[PDB]
């Protein structure tokens, strides 16, 4: 019994971590008077800098591809997005609607400046990042170019989020 | 609230999409009235 | 508004040419209750009491008498919605396209709002009458390259905890051994009480041709269609049993009651097609539009409904 | 030959299925488009129509035009042609395009979904370096020497 | 992602089976139409025959005692009641309610005729039954004067839900 | 729903539709029982018959 519901808190404490915004009630509110870094979360769904002109694509996806690069898998069902990158990458994930399974991905053909999810705390500001092959950014084969603009920011023990811009591939 | 009503006037996109479903139920009913096996 | 949208004025004067559904046949009109929204989900709750222990005689003095329990069950329904765009002329543009018998450029295939706006609502009619008879949505004849949908989103073909039953490819044309697979069928159906309800059958129509055909050496004046319906009447308390011809299903008979406890579709308020607000405008005299749509809201009771396939390989 | 067949028809059509009766050759455009997509067009040379399109320059008395060809010199994709005008609607290589391309008369059964795709000198897709073209569908045969394929470009790969 | 899916439904599972009304979500209508055997269930709370003049007190408890003879322990905090047996038995938990975490119980000194949890499915009719230490009816030295009305009857893999009439103490 | 507890009319309903149910199988069958078996059947009193029995 009390067993039981141990485990049952673990599960759904290691399932919600994998949640763009997993639903967590409280007991008490939490005080964010102060207007500064309030932006670095992994809640914050788009990017920093959008334009009014900028391609998104909707499609079916596999797996937890949220702030990674994506890649097109053809499977008997429609072709689905899955987190992965190296010479594969066709975009990046920056929304997801969990009740519609449905991940908003905007082409590699589009420039994009915002948080990503990162491989480790290694990356420093003007460092060149390749996507590994789960779609997380790592320090330098570089086929795209994309700069890191700040830090690597921790939130738990693998969530890793740095502010890039990715405009596009290199020759 | 229909479209098969000439009176009415739609004042707003909310208004004519509820006429339009208003329509469309006044029309299942209409088949259903009107239906032999 | 009318004086302001001429693409919703265009929408209202061309709605009534847009033809029924075909699947209001499949249900009836009990049997359809629309409901209040979008995309998401709703819940259905059903009641059930029941006896606990055998009764009490009430003689002289007690106070100690029997109960009567209660329990419920939950169900959840999910919805989803749609789009589609198309692309038509400009209504200013309309008068430099007209001609004596027709309006629109043939060379380049645009319409203008009204004729394409039907179209598009008609193809998509068909669209949500095959989701609705099979609960997949593919534009494929293969039937392949589905669009993955929701779970607890099902059709009458593809519906869970249902009577399934498969007839030989050797056996294929062998109208005795389909009828012995339908036999079982109706044997392993379950309608509890509600038995004395009518009943309803889709069949491909290559099935029933076959049904045409007299009864089997040969005999006369009966049907394989009459025998059929005798034994439906056989399960049904000598209900009425109707029988209708669908070319979306292939070699597949579905049977299943008219009762709304047992089956009840719930459909959204705006299933069927909606133009959409949003109209793209540019220099040039093409403009584009979008139609909306909501899938989803069939309920069923577990093994009511029997499914016979015919294996054609 | 044409976006729209130059030979009459006989035959009135019939408008009762609605599955796979888009695979036709006089569908122009793509099967996905975005309301923010950027659409040029341009003399034509020759017929590029569902082709990968190059620049093409004259002596210089008249304005540069767009011809079917590939390789380094692909500049877009053409995805319309106005006949009267001899106009060419092109989506460029930087924009993203999802759609029906022909297909390169060799090898067309060997062509699955989720294979990668390249220009050729004539326009045509085939299966391979340079142009991230991946194929979504198999190849669909309109005419004995006319093959169509489903296929999306993302831009230049490195 | 997945993995840690399926893990949380075999959590959730194994919680919900040791629960009064465990809520699930169905994708169809089960039917019960016949009358016959519909009361045989982990969810019927109360007992078969209730007197108006019966005696019921509510608790806070530990662990589980649903349908489970109780015993009081004390342990700063009031007494609780935990499912126990053998000579120190208070009462019967009949019905619990898991937002208070109370659980309502009928004393031992008022009699009572319903289905309890029993330790396996070796009792049969006209069987002379103890409560063990789990709180469980065992087969049987019996304190009390607890006799099986039917025979075991089998819900999950460990339900065992047997009709007993309790009605006091032996001498 | 947790504690299956509903309105009077309601359960009233609930209830009555099922001792109708009872009081059909006894003037069907002759007996009076909650238990698919047939088995721990009331004892009822003389000259008191259905259909079947």
């Amino acid at each position: 019994t009390t067993q039981l519901v141990k485990e049952y808190q673990e599960k759904r404490s290691k399932l919600e971590k994998f949640m763009k915004n997993p639903q967590h009630d409280a007991s008490l509110l939490s005080n964010s008077n102060e207007f500064r870094d309030k932006n670095v979360e992994f809640f914050a769904s788009g990017g920093t800098r959008t334009s009014k002109f900028d391609k998104l694509e909707n499609h079916p996806f596999l797996g937890y591809p949220y702030k990674r690069g994506v890649k097109r898998v053809i499977q008997h069902y429609e072709p689905h997005v899955e987190a992965g990158g190296g010479e594969d990458l066709y975009g990046i994930c920056i929304d997801i609607d969990e009740f519609s399974k449905t991940a908003t991905i905007v082409p590699i053909t589009n420039n994009f400046e915002g948080y990503l999810v990162a491989k480790d705390s290694t990356v420093k500001v003007k460092d060149k990042l390749i996507f590994n092959k789960d779609g997380a950014l790592e320090k330098v084969k570089a086929t795209i170019n994309a700069t890191a603009l700040t830090d690597a920011k921790q939130i738990s023990n693998e969530v890793y989020l740095v502010k890039v811009a990715v405009f596009g591939n290199k020759a | 609230a229909s479209l098969l009503d000439s009176n009415f006037v739609p004042i707003n996109f909310t208004e004519f999409v509820q006429a339009i479903s208003n329509t469309y139920k006044q029309r299942r009913i209409q088949f259903y009235e009107n239906l032999k096996r | 508004l009318f004086d302001e949208n001429y693409y919703a004025k265009a929408v209202a004067n061309i709605i009534g040419e847009v033809k029924d559904p075909i699947m209001y046949k499949w249900f009836s009109p009990d049997q359809i209750e629309d409901v209040d929204l979008q995309m998401g989900y709703q819940k259905t709750v059903k009641w059930d009491a029941f006896l606990n222990a055998n009764p009490t005689t009430i003689a002289n003095e007690v106070n100690t008498i029997s109960t009567i329990g209660f329990s419920s069950e939950v169900v959840r329904l999910n919805y989803l919605k749609l789009q589609y765009k198309f692309r038509h002329l400009k209504q200013t543009s309309e008068k430099f396209y007209t001609s004596d018998s027709y309006i629109g450029d043939i060379n380049n295939n645009l319409l203008p709002f009204a004729q394409a706006y039907k179209l598009a609502s008609s193809e998509i009619i068909k669209l949500i009458n095959h989701f609705v008879l099979t609960g997949t949505v593919s534009i494929q004849k293969d039937g392949k390259n589905q669009k993955r949908l929701l779970p607890n989103m099902y059709g009458l073909l593809n519906m869970p905890e249902q009577i399934k039953e498969e007839v030989a490819s050797g056996d294929k044309d062998k109208m005795d051994k389909i009828f012995e697979k339908i036999e079982a069928g109706l044997s392993k159906l379950e309608l509890g009480d509600e038995f004395s309800t009518p009943m309803m059958v889709i069949v491909d129509p290559a099935t029933s041709l076959k049904l045409v055909k007299p009864y089997a050496a040969a005999s006369s004046c009966e049907k394989w269609e009459d025998v059929l319906i005798q034994t439906i009447k056989a399960i049904n308390n000598r209900e009425d049993v109707y029988i209708e011809t669908s070319n979306l299903l292939k070699h597949k008979i579905l049977i299943y009651p008219l009762n709304s406890e047992l089956i009840k579709f719930k459909p959204s308020k705006y299933m069927l097609p909606t133009p959409n607000e949003q109209v793209d405008k540019d220099s040039t005299d093409v403009a584009h539009s979008y139609i909306d749509f909501v899938l989803g809201g069939l309920l069923a009771t577990r093994k009511t409904i029997l499914q016979v396939n015919i294996k054609q390989s | 030959l044409m976006k729209n067949p130059q030979q009459d028809s006989g035959l009135l059509s019939n408008s009762i299925d609605f599955r796979d009766q888009n695979l036709i050759f006089s569908n122009s455009g793509g099967v996905c488009t975005s309301s923010k997509d950027k659409i040029e067009n341009y003399p034509a040379k020759g017929y590029p129509y569902k082709r990968g399109v190059k620049l093409s320059f004259g002596d210089g008395t008249t304005e540069l035009e767009v011809e079917a060809g590939g390789g380094d010199d692909l500049y877009g994709v053409c995805s319309d042609i106005d006949e009267f005008s001899g106009m060419a609607t092109v989506i460029p290589i930087t924009n993203n395009f999802t759609g029906y391309l022909t297909l390169k008369k060799d090898g067309q059964n060997g062509v699955n979904p989720g294979d990668k795709l390249n220009f050729n000198q004539h326009g045509e897709l085939e299966k391979v370096k340079s142009v991230n073209a991946i194929a979504l569908s198999k190849a669909h045969k309109l005419t004995e020497d006319l093959f169509i394929v489903l296929a999306s470009v993302f831009g230049n790969r490195a």
